[PDB]
């Protein structure tokens, strides 16, 4: 759907044009916001490559100047950390949105350097996004300068020429890439062999080139040969791993690898009597290399069977070398690859793994304290330590799931894990730190619950005050001196966790950091402002606005930067700066709210700066800067002068310009939370706007991507809040709201119908006392059967359901006879709750009455077409709320009696509702008994036949149901049907005309020939 | 790839047996059942996906048959050899037409680089040069022409010397000419000719031709046999040289003659008129295409689409079938790019100027001014040839050429006048002031200045330097003769205070650091009235910081508050390139507390998260982890304050700090390895583009520390100067030695990694493992695949050569082989602790052990270690008085320690001026006499052969000292 | 800015196998210096 709209504005440079411009921003930045915090994060960069192809040389795009700075760095830095997830190359989806940004290469381009390592992975490993690198190459030759672009390149010129020369080759090769290439190694002239030096990449006989030699037996030389099996190592690593290639070679690649692997396992000597043992440089880098194809085997079918076969085995193996060395490390490393991988199965079988490497620990020696004196399970904790504190992010997956394992399955011994508490919370806070925002959140979700879960753990044992004297006190010295500073992640949990930490073991929160309160406070006192950047700008406040939420904490001299504060507030970047102000007004909120200090400082002229400040944003220019300003207000609720100097500045915005936009519109609103006249002025505010030569032009435009409707809407808000007066604002608002809808064609809904209803909410007795008076009329009305069935109108249905039965009586008292407004509001408040209807009968019989009565004029050949579908849909919709009261009962007699009832109207009932409500009626010693009600209704005659007829749909399905389910009529009335019909008398079914009675006579002949 | 089912037929032979090898009750007897019995390995499963495996990729296939063949060549007994050579000549003689392959590692490749692996057969010499050269594998076949060559001698002067000739044209193909050059004067018997090769691979010219006409006379009815190759030396190199003399006349009549290309080249570019005798003598010609031919056939066809005789589409498709020619020679060259590619990468340039000049004259019978600009900027460099500049000037004079014709405010293109200037200018920046002669008022007087101070003209260049300055580098050029006026005066003069004003006038108006070195050593000239700090107020910020370490000594002694105003300059402007410096100091030291309160005050962020860095460093200083002993490391780079540039920066050029590599993050890896001198704790930087720099911090520093850093920047000063010549740069002779900060007077880094494997520490992995070629066996089972093994042997002597010069320039005394850094993945060379003391204590020239000297290949001996150790003094002699000029004040600061060195005291105060005067003057006659003797009879260099035949001599070996290591 | 010309279409020209051959181990072996400009494609036997 997004590549349907999206090339749509490809199509058409016209008005198709703004209507997505401004999405587009909300939609990229949006993309990028909840691709960290998905199950599938692809498809949100899918959705930007088909919004990046679908312009290209386009209006403007001036829109992207702000997202840019953004975008390359969310880019690049997860270019480098994605290695293929299922196998898709989806490093090569991320260089395909950094290099087809669709803007102009003059002045936004500048600062692409980003660009220069994906570069690079364009033009070496791809196939027709070679062409995309190769274009963005020629553009940058040509149109810059040599003394700005040649310093730009120089990290990676050694790298791009390599890749430019593999395209370089003749007509078997493309005569496209091969003739450009040519013409950017020409354009440029001399800058060509610029580079051309001493070579530094000598491959020194790597760890897949290393000659291991087996020794072999061959017919000719008679002796034992060394030969190199490793030839093909590159090519079976290559060949295992690529989904392209047939699977018989797949196959073959890992007897290949697992033939080499177990040359080097069986290779080494074993104890000669190990149960008396028990009483008593480039080869591993190769392994490691080799154990992890192994451990992809498993991810592969029909071969699963065997690649564990040995994985179990090798784990086992490299145990009993560590219990021998006790009198004088490959599984680890590859271990960490299984935890941090991509498939279920490989990844279950890193799980598998260190299962293993303990359940058959505990079988050796059994005690499991001796166990951890010198075993492998001690070192294999120091292995998820470390590797939380690796470069990249998939090495951090493997210590963060290796970890939440490895306490889960030691679980026995806790008191081990109290003397390394704080080095995995210190490893468990790093790998919160140098984790980029822009990552996905896998790594840090299973981070911050592991620092929580785990001091609720091993943290309910502390007695008292008494022990703080070094051990405990360092844990808390630890994160506290990591409240204030940035990436708020780092910041929010180590509240969060203190928070717990002092819950358990029942310690007020003030007196833990009690003894080390004083070393935290004297960096952030020491330099105040105006160095350390508005990143650490926000992280001085969090530490002292979580310290003031304390019981007591530093009641003296928090006033040499409260100062400070006041002039911050007084005066992307721009989202830090608003991120700034926004968390000044908090310092300062909880400065004058909490007691027991506001009249410590009173003295020396303070609260009032803090207040008259706080004014002064509520009219400033963004949105959310106003949101916590409007709290600050509303929590110091519980001057004069000040209130009329703030009402100068809020009269002087409420002047009568027609020209309010809407952020002052809601500081208003935000104003009447803590005089009348107001509405008379902003009724003809609205009126500007609303002549009808500004609304015949918008015609047939989209009214929520319209910006002057949401001026219309913001000015209709401030009507919940009104004076509470008694209010006259009922009938001209109400006017306003007909009047607006008339003039834009618009019925059913608007975006203007939903702020009509909170005022309504505001007054219920006078809403419904001025809609009960104009009741008769159609167009009003309709409008109230909309309000009533809305959610947010919950004072307003209790007023409708308290006072139903005196709108009932406008219905016994020619055109005007409104059964159609009734029948709506009856099914907009049963569809608010499905508990009302289960009562009321003499309502839905005096509806069905009144009903047919209209369906007596309607019914007139007199008038042309008097069929109007206000009545006709009046039944459509009476007979579906009639089913709905049929379903919360069980009787099956009281569905025959809708049917007498329409006896002048439509014949069989109405299709889709009730021809499928029979039928779960059909289909006990129950169905005996609606055949004993049938033949007792029956022979009322004056029934209308039609209706006599009708029950041949709810007779004999019933017996032809009952014969084909069950075996020949296995299960009353029989006793009753021969009673009446079959001792019958002349003047009914027993005489002898042809008429239309015998349309009946035919379900009893049918019936008769089913019980025989 | 038919050797897949070779392979098969050789692997069915394989007895696929069941041994391969390489060479708490109930638990264990689980294992011991599988560990060995269900190991268990046959031959089978081995081998039999080896062969599924090479069905997909060609490279098995050659990395198969290298490690069989050998195997297989070895039962081919005795008495069958000769069978086996003959049937194999025969097989690589079968064309299959072209025996059509030519892709990747195909079986021509595969099979010549598993002949080498195998002693004892010895393919013939022209059929190697033919199979390396036509299908691929050059390095294949220089495995095997060397091989026959040197070693043992195969018994036959025939063929001896049809492997030469075999070997000559391979080493010409691609285009090395070191070895071209080395190996031809090996065997070259005359003398005239052996001078002549070696006044030609310097480059001069006139000397070269002269002694090939004198060599052609040595023969005819001479009593010397003179062979039949060195007859086609004589006969081609005479016309090489007389066509980079650019002598394009007498080579007309010569190949009026003859008759072949050379008429077609040199009459041809040096087409309108003359259209009808050219056209058919090319199509005589351009059968049998070449990349050069199909150039004469598309310019004839677009000068007739000038004159409207050929149609424009023609030259699209000229163009666009002769580019695909181009390409299949770049195809056929080897993949690393080196000189040999140079020859295509000008191809390419002459192709895009003529489908760009196809348009230029196609829109003529503002646009073309674009065309002209972007044109007078696609130069080649200046280093490059002085051929292929030529080249490229005939190509753009015919272009404007006809543009001229053609239009026929102001029209005048004057822009053969800029491309011959241009060639003017390269023609006297190479070499040989004859090339350039024979094609805004100030710069008169400033020559006629120049030829008055030439001779003893004092007042006459004083009044044509003032006539230069009320009309730039005359404004210097003046108190550059007052500075030569007051070293022919006496003590007294008083010019140089109106020199030293003079200098500073044009200071602010790249190479500042000529002047700069002149200015901060007269200003320490005993300056007992100091009227010259006046003058330094009378009216160039940046060219200081590399002469720190020069000034933070000067403010102890005189001049303390000139020099305490420049330093104010730089920690105000330049925070990062003083804090490191004054702190390792650290009003005899009194007044640096002025200095550092600046940088305090200025900058207040920079000097606290520098100062965090230090202590940090300072107080804890196979692999460890940082995380336990310097945790502060991995919490620095989320503190750390803006921006934190990599040390080891602002000690080299790159004189506008712009794009320094700023610190990332620490790698938390402490890779401390046992050295020589014990262990270090090297720590990993991860940098801004993703390069990792690992440095080195050293617990302490010996009382040199202080003096090397000193010498180091000596050389500092020579490198680029080294990089801007021609002869210099041609070859990249970088002197690599490494960076050094000082971070406090006890703890300096400096910056190594990984394969930094010192000298002895081969020797001791020898030994480990358990006399003369130890070098040629370590680094050829760690060099396989033989294109990295002639590369790195390549690369080690043409670095050892910047490693004899500056230990015999400014003598350094005895290198142990623990004193040595070799690269092991590029082959850099540098020293460590160079101490200089500079008269011959108790020497052999240099270091040359036959350890080395089997190593270097005695032809790369004469053609690369003799010529880049005369290449690096010829440059060094005469660029702007690199071994006068900067020589003044790094040995007055070497002979104030040496007077604190022999004992306590120091003197000679009015006599420094003279101690400095004598041990520069050894020091210009230590590098100007090993350069090349002005006479033509000398074979061109003949004094670094001198020293070479000392260096090497077992006499002068064994006579020094014995813990030298004179053996290895 | 510059404008650029663009590649037209697969048009495709063969080359072929020339006979000689040359011995001759001086730098110019032809009629300059650079060989892979003045060396003839690929040779026959």
């Amino acid at each position: 759907l997004f590549k349907l709209c999206f090339m749509s504005v490809s199509l058409f440079p016209a008005a198709n044009e703004s209507v997505i411009l401004p999405h587009l921003n909300e939609l990229i930045l949006k993309s990028l916001k909840l691709s960290t915090t998905a199950k599938e994060p692809l498809v949100y960069f899918y959705l930007i490559r088909t919004l990046f192809r679908s312009i290209g040389g386009g209006r403007f795009e001036n829109l992207y100047k702000e997202i840019m700075p953004l975008l390359q760095v969310l880019l690049e830095s997860l270019s480098k950390l994605i290695h293929e997830a299922r196998r898709p190359q989806e490093r090569d989806i991320y260089v395909e949105l950094c290099l087809t940004v669709p803007v102009r290469l003059s002045v936004l381009v500048p600062h692409l350097s980003y660009l220069m390592k994906p570069l690079v992975y364009a033009l070496n490993g791809s196939q027709e996004s070679v062409s995309q690198g190769l274009r963005t190459l020629e553009l940058c030759v040509d149109n810059l300068t040599a003394e700005y672009f040649d310093p730009i390149i120089e990290p990676v010129i050694d790298d791009v020429m390599e890749a430019l020369s593999k395209h370089l080759k003749p007509l078997p090769y493309y005569h496209q890439h091969s003739h450009t290439t040519l013409r950017i190694l020409g354009k440029l002239g001399g800058r060509n062999r610029t580079f051309i030096k001493p070579v530094d990449n000598l491959k020194t006989d790597s760890e897949l080139f290393q000659n291991v030699e087996a020794m072999f037996k061959i017919h000719g030389l008679p002796n034992e040969v060394p030969l190199s099996i490793t030839p093909g190592l590159s090519a079976a690593f290559s060949l295992l791993t690529d989904p392209r290639p047939r699977i018989h070679y797949r196959i073959n690649s890992f007897k290949y690898i697992s033939g080499i692997f177990q040359l080097f396992l069986g290779a080494t000597q074993l104890p000669d009597d190990y149960a008396n043992r028990l009483k008593e440089d480039s080869q591993m880098e190769l392994l490691v290399k080799l154990l992890e194809s192994i451990f992809y085997a498993v991810s592969l079918q029909e071969v699963r069977e065997e690649s564990k076969a040995l994985i179990r085995g090798t784990c086992n193996h490299f145990i009993l070398l560590y219990f021998n060395k006790m009198v004088i490390n490959c599984i680890f490393d590859a271990i960490i690859y299984a935890l941090s991988s991509d498939n279920s199965a490989v990844r279950s079988m890193g799980l598998e793994s260190v299962q293993l490497i303990y359940d058959s620990c505990v079988e050796l020696f059994g005690n499991i304290d001796c166990a951890l004196k010198f075993a492998p399970l001690n070192v294999m904790c120091s292995k998820f330590i470390h590797c939380c504190f690796e470069e990249p992010y998939h090495k951090k997956l493997a210590g963060c799931i290796g970890l939440e394992m490895m306490l889960n399955s030691l679980d026995i011994p806790m008191k081990y894990f109290n003397a390394r508490q704080l080095e995995i919370i210190r490893a468990l806070f790093y790998v919160l730190r140098d984790t980029a925002p822009e990552l996905p959140c896998e790594v840090t979700n299973t981070a911050k619950r592991l620092i929580l879960n785990s001091l609720k753990e091993w943290n309910k044992e502390l007695t008292r005050n008494d022990v703080f004297s070094s051990v405990f006190q360092n844990l808390v010295s630890s994160l506290i001196v990591d409240l204030p500073n940035a990436n708020e992640i780092v910041r929010a949990t180590a509240q969060e966790a203190l928070r717990t930490l002092s819950e358990t073991t029942q310690v007020p929160i003030a007196t833990m950091i009690s003894p080390c309160k004083h070393i935290l406070l004297a960096p952030i006192f020491g330099k105040p402002l105006r160095a350390l950047p508005f990143q650490m700008q926000i992280g001085n406040i969090d530490a002292i606005t979580f310290c003031m939420g304390l019981e007591n904490s530093f009641l003296e001299y928090n006033e040499e930067l409260n100062r400070l504060v006041q002039e911050a507030l007084a005066l992307k970047t721009s989202e830090q700066l608003v991120r700034l102000r926004v968390v000044c007004i908090q310092l300062l909120s909880l400065a004058i709210t909490k007691p027991e200090f506001a009249a410590a400082q009173q003295r020396s002229n303070i609260r009032v700066k803090i207040l008259v400040v706080f004014f002064k944003s509520l009219c400033g220019r963004s949105i959310e800067i106003i949101r916590a300003a409007h709290g600050g207000l509303k929590a110091v609720i519980d001057p004069k002068e000040l209130l009329q100097n703030g009402l100068r500045p809020m009269l002087m915005n409420l002047s009568d310009h027609k020209k309010l936009t809407v952020a002052s519109l809601e500081a208003l609103s935000g104003l009447l939370k803590l005089k009348v006249g107001i509405g008379s002025k902003l009724l003809d505010h609205l009126l500007a706007w609303a002549q009808p030569r500004t609304l015949q032009q918008l015609g047939s435009q989209d009214l929520e991507n319209n910006s002057t409707v949401q001026i219309i809407v913001a000015i209709l808000d401030v009507f919940h809040l009104l004076p509470p007066t008694a209010h006259k604002f009922m009938n001209d608002l109400m006017n306003a709201l007909l009047y607006l809808e008339n003039n834009l064609h618009r019925c059913q809904y608007s975006p203007f119908r939903e702020p009509l209803a909170k005022f309504l909410d505001r007054f219920p007795d006078e809403s419904f006392e001025y809609f009960f008076n104009e009741f008769s009329k159609r167009e009003i009305t309709t409008r109230f059967v909309y309000f009533v069935g809305l959610d947010s109108c919950s004072s307003l249905r209790a007023k409708v359901l308290e006072s139903l039965p005196r709108v009932r009586g406008l219905l016994h008292q020619e055109k005007c006879v409104r059964f159609s407004n009734l029948v709506d509001l009856c099914e907009s408040l049963a569809a608010s709750d499905k508990e009302w209807i289960k009562d009321k009968e003499e309502l839905l019989g005096e509806l069905l009455d009144a009903g047919s009565v209209c369906l007596t004029l309607k019914r007139s050949s007199n008038v042309v077409s008097p069929l109007y579908f206000q009545v006709d849909q009046g039944f459509e919709t009476l007979q579906l709320l009639y089913i709905e009261y049929f379903k919360s009962q069980p009787l099956g007699h009281e569905k025959v009696f809708n049917f007498i009832d329409k006896i002048s109207k439509e014949g069989l009932p109405f299709v889709l509702e009730f021809d499928d409500f029979i039928f779960n009626e059909v289909v006990i010693p129950t169905v005996q008994q609606t055949l004993d009600t049938i033949i007792r209704m029956t022979p009322q005659v004056s029934s209308l036949d039609a209706r006599v007829y009708l029950y041949k749909r709810i007779f004999l399905p019933i017996c032809i149901y009952e014969s084909e389910m069950h075996g020949d009529l296995s299960r009353a009335w029989l006793k009753s049907f021969d009673s009446d019909v079959w001792k019958a008398t002349g003047p009914l079914v027993d005489d002898y005309t042809s008429t239309l009675e015998d349309r009946y006579r035919l379900e009893l002949m049918q019936l008769t020939a089913l019980l025989i | 790839p038919w050797l897949n089912q070779a392979l098969q037929l050789l692997y069915g032979s394989f007895h696929l047996d069941s041994p391969i090898r390489l060479s708490i009750i109930d638990f264990v007897a689980k294992h011991n059942e599988f560990l060995d019995s269900v190991r268990s390995l046959t031959a089978g499963d081995i081998l039999n996906p080896l062969i599924d495996i090479s069905y997909q990729s060609a490279e098995t296939i050659h990395n198969a048959w290298v490690v069989v063949f050998p195997v297989a060549y070895s039962a081919i007994e005795s008495r069958y050899e000769l069978e086996f050579t003959r049937a194999l000549v025969k097989l690589l003689f079968k064309d299959y037409h072209i025996r059509q392959q030519d892709a990747r590692p195909n079986v021509i490749k595969s099979l010549l680089d598993g002949v080498g692996k195998c002693p004892g057969l010895h393919l013939p010499p022209h059929l190697v040069k033919y199979l390396g050269s036509n299908y691929n594998a050059w390095y294949g076949a220089i495995k095997l022409l060397e091989e026959l060559s040197e070693g043992q001698g195969i018994d036959n002067q025939k063929i001896s010397d049809a492997n030469q000739d075999a070997l000559l044209e391979v080493y010409m193909s691609l285009q090395e000419d070191d070895m071209f050059y080395g190996t031809w004067r090996r065997r070259a018997k005359y003398f005239e000719t052996n001078a002549a090769l070696s006044y030609e691979q310097i480059g001069i010219w006139d000397k070269a031709l002269q002694l090939y006409e004198a060599a052609q006379i040595k023969a005819r009815s001479g009593v010397f046999p003179f062979g039949e190759s060195e007859y086609s030396l004589w006969e081609d190199h005479w016309i090489y040289c007389a066509e980079k003399l650019q002598h394009w006349e007498i080579l007309t009549e010569l190949a009026k003659h003859e008759g072949f290309t050379d008429l077609l080249l040199e009459c041809g570019w040096r087409w309108i008129a003359d259209r009808e005798p050219l056209e058919q003598s090319v199509k005589t010609v351009m059968d049998i295409p070449t990349p050069r031919r199909q150039i004469f056939q598309t310019f004839l066809a677009l000068q007739g689409f000038s004159q409207q005789k050929d149609t424009l589409q023609d030259v699209s498709r000229l163009c666009d079938e002769g580019i695909q020619l181009t390409l299949r020679k770049w195809n056929a060259l080897p993949q690393r790019v080196t000189r040999a590619h140079i020859g295509l990468l000008h191809t390419f340039q002459q192709y895009v100027e003529l489908m760009e000049a196809s348009q230029v004259y196609s829109s003529l019978v503002q646009e073309l001014k674009r065309v002209l600009q972007a044109w007078r900027e696609r130069l080649p460099n200046v280093w490059d040839d002085i051929n292929i500049w030529n080249d490229l000037v005939t190509w753009r004079q015919h272009v404007f050429g006809v543009i001229n014709r053609v239009y026929m405010a102001y029209r005048g293109y004057h822009e053969m006048a800029w491309v011959i200037n241009r060639f003017a200018h390269v023609a006297r920046k190479h070499e040989m002031p004859e090339v350039c002669i024979n094609q805004q008022k100030a710069e008169f007087f400033t020559l006629k200045g120049m030829f008055l101070a030439k001779l003893n003209a004092k007042d006459e260049a004083n009044q044509a330097f003032a006539t230069a300055v009320q009309i730039p580098k005359a404004w210097a050029e003046w108190g550059f003769f007052n500075d030569r006026r007051f070293k022919e005066n006496p003590e007294e003069i008083f010019h140089a205070k109106n020199a030293i004003s003079c200098y500073l006038q044009a200071a602010g108006l790249g190479k500042t650091r000529k002047l700069l070195c002149r200015i901060l050593w007269l200003i320490s000239l005993d300056d007992a009235a100091g009227s010259l700090a006046k003058t330094f107020e009378d009216h160039p910020v940046w060219y200081w910081i590399t002469f720190v370490p020069q000034l933070l000594t000067s403010l102890s002694h005189k001049e303390a508050k000139i020099v305490r105003h420049i330093l104010i300059q730089i920690a105000k402007s330049y925070p990062q390139s003083l804090h490191f410096q004054l702190r390792t100091t650290k009003q005899p030291w009194q007044d640096v507390e002025e200095i550092m309160g600046i940088l305090k005050t200025a900058y207040p962020l920079l000097a606290l998260s520098l100062e965090s860095l230090v202590d940090q460093l300072n107080q804890r200083f196979g692999k460890a982890d940082l995380e336990r002993v310097s945790l502060h490391l991995s919490l620095f780079h989320h503190q750390k304050f803006e921006d934190i540039e990599i040390p080891g920066q602002y000690l080299l050029h790159k004189d506008n700090n712009n794009h320094f590599i700023k610190i990332e993050r620490f790698l938390p890896t402490l890779d401390l390895v046992r050295g020589s001198n014990g262990c270090y704790k090297r720590m990993t930087i991860r940098g801004n583009d993703g390069s990792l720099h690992p440095f080195a911090v050293q617990f302490p520093a010996a009382r040199h520390c202080r003096r090397e850093e000193r010498i180091f920047q000596l050389f500092r000063i020579f490198d680029d100067a080294l990089s801007r010549k021609v002869q210099s740069r041609r070859r990249n002779i970088s002197l690599t030695l490494p960076i050094a900060v000082p971070l406090s007077p006890h703890i300096r880094i400096l910056n190594d990694d990984k394969r930094y494997t010192t000298l002895m520490g081969i020797y001791e992995e020898f030994c480990r493992r358990k006399p003369s070629t130890l070098l040629k066996d370590y680094y050829t089972e760690k060099f396989s695949n033989y294109e990295n093994y002639w590369l790195f042997r390549k690369q080690f002597t043409a670095q050892y050569a910047s490693f004899i010069f500056m230990t015999y320039i400014m003598c350094i005394n005895s290198r142990q082989p623990q004193k040595i850094h070799i690269n092991e993945g590029s082959g850099n060379i540098w020293t460590s602790e160079m101490l200089p003391t500079f008269y011959n204590t108790e020497s052999v020239p240099f270091r040359l052990t036959p350890n080395i000297q089997k190593f270097i290949g005695e032809a790369g001996l004469e053609g690369i270690l003799s010529v880049y150790i005369l290449v690096i003094a010829n440059s060094l002699s005469d660029s702007e008085f690199d071994m006068e000029q900067y020589l003044s004040l790094f040995v007055r600061d070497e002979v104030i320690s040496w007077f604190a060195q022999q004992h306590r005291a120091s003197a000679q105060t009015n006599q420094l001026r003279e101690i400095v005067r004598v041990n520069v003057e050894l020091l210009t006659k230590r590098v100007l006499q090993l350069n090349h003797i002005p006479n033509s009879q000398n074979v061109a260099t003949q004094f670094v052969l001198n020293l070479i035949s000392q260096a090497v001599n077992p006499r002068n070996l064994a006579y020094t000292d014995s813990a030298w290591m004179a053996y290895l | 800015t510059l404008i650029n010309q663009h590649i037209l279409k697969p048009a495709p020209p063969p080359t072929e196998i020339p006979a000689r051959l040359q011995v001759k181990p001086p730098q110019p072996a032809a009629m300059k210096i650079p060989n892979r400009p003045t060396l003839l494609g690929g040779s026959a036997i």
